[PDB]
RNA sequence: AAACUUUCAACAACGGAUCUCUUGGUUCUCGCAUCGAUGAAGAACGCAGCGAAAUGCGAUACGUAAUGUGAAUUGCAGAAUUCCGUGAAUCAUCGAAUCUUUGAACGCACAUUGCGCCCCUUGGUAUUCCAGGGGGCAUGCCUGUUUGAGCGUCAUUU
RNA sequence: CGUGGAGGUCAGUGACGAAGCCUAGACCGUAAGGUCGGGUCGAACGGCCUCUAGUGCAGAUCUUGGUGGUAGUAGCAAAUAUUCAAAUGAGAACUUUGAAGACUGAAGUGGGGAAAGGUUCCACGUCAACAGCAGUUGGACGUGGGUUAGUCGAUCCUAAGAGAUGGGGAAGCUCCGUUUCAAAGGCCUGAUUUUAUGCAGGCCACCAUCGAAAGGGAAUCCGGUUAAGAUUCCGGAACCUGG
RNA sequence: GUCGAAUUUGGGUAUAGGGGCGAAAGACUAAUCGAACCAUCUAGUAGCUGGUUCCUGCCGAAGUUUCCCUCAGGAUAGCAG
RNA sequence: AUAUUGGCGAGAGACCGAUAGCGAACAAGUACAGUGAUGGAAAGAUGAAAAGAACUUUGAAAAGAGAGUGAAAAAGUACGUGAAAUUGUUGAAAGGGAAGGGCAUUUGAUCAGACA
RNA sequence: UUGACCUCAAAUCAGGUAGGAGUACCCGCUGAACUUAAGCAUAUCAAUAAGCGGAGGAAAAGAAACCAACCGGGAUUGC
């Protein structure tokens, strides 16, 4: 069987520490019953619960903080957009789009003009 | 012949792509060319197998023959039928592994996401 | 590989030791310490005089000598003596050269190309082509030269609407326009009397 | 099968006094 | 008496486990590996050892990191998730 | 005359040449720019119903989540509702996570699975002792904050 | 003349058998070689006109791989020595048991450890390979089992020495130096009853750390127990440290 | 031969290649020492040694001149195609 | 505009075809050697499909002999084709301290040609 | 006494940054010898290999204290 994904979402952070603990307790006794037969497929159904809980867990408290850090700077680093080393140490869009005031009269002035040479 | 930059015409690297293709890859490549009167009533040619197929046999040693496909054995690039088998010696039967190239779809194995499919390759579905 | 063979570090015994003085890989413990390297003569050293890229791939050839023998080859287009030689089945054909109407440039579909040739008398020389398909002998099969078959007509226009694309499918049979006049269609291995179909603009146009 | 045996020499003979 | 008789004397270790390697280069008594150079901060490594880097080069081990940086570099370092379509 | 020796042929041995194949190598051309203290490259130890290695992964361990595809996986065994469906798969994709011990490796050390300190919390009748759990404590440098030091030095008090 | 590959051609040959290989079988060429028959074989190959080269071997104490004569030859002779019966087994000079004869003679061929090895330890099953004869046996092969500590060691201390920091050198990798030209710290607390550990005095200037399973060092003994473990387990009787 | 010491020896530690160490032999420094080992420069150079792969046809030598730290080598003239 | 034996993604060859081509077409920087720095291999092919030989018999067993599978066991996990050195059996011939070769013929074996 | 100024410190102070890897190509430092000169020392190999520091997708260079002597050219780079 195993749990999905989508049913668990569903569920407060009570329920799903409680269903986590039954699971747990679950694979306790597959791993009893396993030295005393031949084969237990039914212990990676188990498993693989745990795992999907698990990671609906850490992904409700993630976006719990989430929301407490929104719209504000100082966000945590694990939670910040990594994406490289070197594109972090990089000007952002409004450094790099800096132009000092002198230039701008230049550029407002006299932008590169459009034409063509047929007549 | 070839005119995209692309595709390659290589000898080495087609023969790597087929035999080093994943599972999901390797669905198309098993596809087996519907019955006359399956493509007259549907209006395409070929589609992919599935395990529910009732199949017929028109080359090889087994020519003549039909059956139910039992399992799409993607692995080896064949394909096993219910009621082809081969008897071995010993008395137990081993079934026959059969290529969809070399087979022939007589009824199709109808659900949700067949039908979409067949309407998607301009099918009409009677 | 520039570095093929001398990725080790063989050294001489010297003599002395009742073996050949080449270098020898030293160590233990492996089968290859001990075994000669760094020889032609050698298992898994470099070959005498390595293949360098700095070969000369590309012949120049004069100008005016290249067109030399291009106009030479579309003379070798002239009377059946030389067209016959080379191959072509071109005996049962109203003449050479043969000038067929410009209507050949605007057609688009193959099969109405195809019907075009027949009337003309290439007939025959079509089915030289796809029954003289032979697998290659040599070992450039798995080199992307797998198959081998002969040559068939050469069609020359003057200006393309269609008669390319028309006729890229037939094999054996190439198109050209009077502006290149390839030498190396108009006499294929160095064999002078191509079997060429020219149009009404392109004859014209080769004034 | 064990590693090949390393090549051994000979005991290089016994030295002619040399004047 | 430097031969077999001398061999018999080997009980002892010049070298050991080195913690970043892992190859039994870590000598004991001068405290370094003479491997890969631990504990200087730079891995040791030399030109002339053109076949020792290769032993011990990026492509080697697991490239536990490097593995998928290709994949988010072809997607512009995407951040969210595909939505859902339809069948 | 046999045996023996030698030559040749047949068949059988020894051995793996030749021929025929090639998911590899090599060379050339074209396109792109993307490692790391937000913990890299590398290393150690582990993870599968039955695995040693390669490959994959990290106590969520040959994977979890998400999306696509739409019925497998397969050596055996297995599970069966997962089969006109939020769904089979050693699938593809991959934007969410996990990521042991290490390593520029960063509490101090390391031929030790050694020894601490701080904060919160739980247990043992406990602010101090012991233990469990969670989070921290490296260096250089920049900006700012706070606390200071120097008859370096200025002004002003009784 | 011959070889690998390339362009052209012979609408060349071929699963009714291509290439290769064998053939004191045949034919042609002065020769380099070419061709045919037969056998074997199973998937591609050739003639001709030109192009191209990593193109022809008997040697180089050639390279790699394989195989001979020598040759069933040299040899399997140190460490005093084995014998009888039974059992097991297809098979016993070598296994097991009993009996007899001997040796190591306690500076041992005994009982334990250190360095080192890493499962060789123990049980069951096996005898293709290994044990330079043999093998039913094994440190072999296959499948499992086994290492239990407040008191034994590590951990801690320092020795010869090693080596950060502050600094000074060196283009630099890094070198010098170890209390060194340094503003190099936490210790007993007492005040607080807003609350947790601010501030009040006095002290001490030692100034990283690493470095011994034979040095230094807090503390356990006896009896019993396993196929294989014990000063560790069980039973009894103790001791130390911290609180 | 020596056998209570200028003794023997384990562990730890220090000295590293034109350096170490040496009651001194050019000894020892991992079977390597009148300059260790490893990799690279390096396919180092050699007037020196060895080898240098199919056939047939035609022609067919020289060890002499002069010069060179030239004398086991080259240049030059001659002979040959 | 220029460079690019690295990395990523592609397209190609008058290149090499398992002693070749990268050291590595394979659990290859693997096995293994060295205290260490480093050194560093060998190793591709059954068949279309395991259909990988049930069963009988001899033997302690390994295996053999039948049977059987397959187009082919002259394909049996020592597996495509299976050369030479070397070896066994069978057949033929020769041999008084080598053998082998050249010219010529005898003898034996074997082959060929053409019927105006 | 109090409050500034200057200089120099301290903190697990608030927020950041540097290391390492890779290194085919690039920017510098450092730097040989074999070899050639039929010996050899200048020279040559070579402003190279090895060693070290620092970047990027290119780097570097770059808008003349330039080339020119002309009827004058007009940043840099590459062919
Ligand atoms: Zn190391």
């Amino acid at each position: 069987a195993g749990v999905k994904a989508y049913e668990l979402r569903t569920k407060s952070k009570e329920q799903l520490a409680s269903q986590l603990v039954d699971l747990k307790k679950e694979l306790a006794e597959l791993k009893v019953q396993k030295l005393s037969r031949p084969s237990l497929p039914k212990i990676k159904t188990v498993r693989k619960s745990i795992a999907c809980v698990l990671t609906v867990i850490n992904e409700q408290q993630r976006e719990a903080v989430r929301q407490l850090y929104k719209g504000k700077k100082y966000q945590p680093k694990d939670l910040r957009a990594k994406k490289t080393r070197a594109l972090r140490r990089a000007l952002t869009k409004f450094e790099a789009s800096q132009v000092t005031e002198k230039q701008r009269k230049k550029q407002i002035a006299f932008p590169q003009r459009k034409y063509a040479i047929k007549a | 012949a070839k005119q995209s930059l692309d595709v390659s015409s290589d000898r080495r690297k087609a023969r790597k792509a087929y035999f080093t293709a994943p599972s999901s890859q390797r669905r198309v490549l098993l596809s087996a060319p519907l019955s006359k009167e399956l493509r007259a009533q549907y209006g395409i040619k070929a589609l992919p197998i599935r395990r529910d197929d009732e199949v017929l046999v028109v080359r090889g040693s087994k020519k003549g023959q039909e059956g139910k496909i039992s399992s799409v054995y993607r692995l080896k690039f064949a394909v096993q039928v219910d009621k082809v088998t081969k008897e071995k010696v010993n008395g137990a039967s081993v079934p026959i592994n059969l290529h969809p190239s070399k087979l022939v779809i007589t009824k199709l194995h109808l659900d949700k996401d067949r039908k979409a499919l067949i309407q998607r390759k301009g099918g009409k579905l009677e | 590989s520039e570095k093929a063979g001398h990725q080790t570090s063989a050294e001489s015994w010297g003599t002395g030791r009742a073996v050949a003085r080449i270098p020898r890989v030293g160590g233990g413990g492996t089968g290859r310490s001990g075994q000669g390297a760094f020889g032609n003569m050698c298992r898994g050293g470099r070959m005498f005089a390595p293949t360098k890229t700095w070969r000369k791939w590309n012949v120049k050839v004069n100008h005016n000598e290249k067109r030399y023998a291009t106009a030479s080859a579309i003379a070798a287009t002239a009377v059946a003596s030389l067209v016959l030689a080379r191959g072509h089945r071109v005996e049962k054909i109203p003449e050479i050269p043969l000038v067929v109407s410009t209507d050949l440039e605007s057609i688009q579909k193959t099969k109405e190309a195809v019907a075009a040739l027949k009337a003309v008398g290439a007939h025959s020389d079509l089915l030289k082509v796809l029954k003289s398909k032979k697998l290659r002998a040599g070992k450039g099969k798995y080199r992307n030269r797998r198959w081998t078959q002969r040559r068939g007509p050469l069609v020359v226009y003057a200006e393309d609407n269609g008669i390319v694309k028309a006729l890229r499918n037939v094999p054996g049979v190439e198109t050209a326009n009077v502006a290149s006049l390839n030498l190396l269609q108009l006499a294929p291995g160095a064999h002078l009397g191509r079997f060429v179909i020219w149009t009404e603009a392109a004859f014209t146009k080769l004034d | 099968p064990r590693p090949r045996p390393r090549p051994r020499p000979r005991p290089r003979p016994r030295p002619r006094p040399r004047p | 008496g430097k031969g077999t008789p001398s061999f018999g004397k080997r009980h002892n270790k010049s070298h050991t486990l080195c913690n970043r390697c892992g190859r039994r280069s870590f000598h004991v008594q001068k405290k370094t590996c003479s491997s890969c150079g631990y504990p200087a901060a730079k891995t040791r490594s030399y030109n002339w050892g053109a076949k020792a880097k290769r032993r011990h080069t990026t492509g080697t081990g697991r490239m536990r990191y490097l593995k998928h940086v290709s994949r988010r570099f072809k997607n512009g370092f995407q951040t969210g998730s595909a939505s859902k379509a339809s069948a």
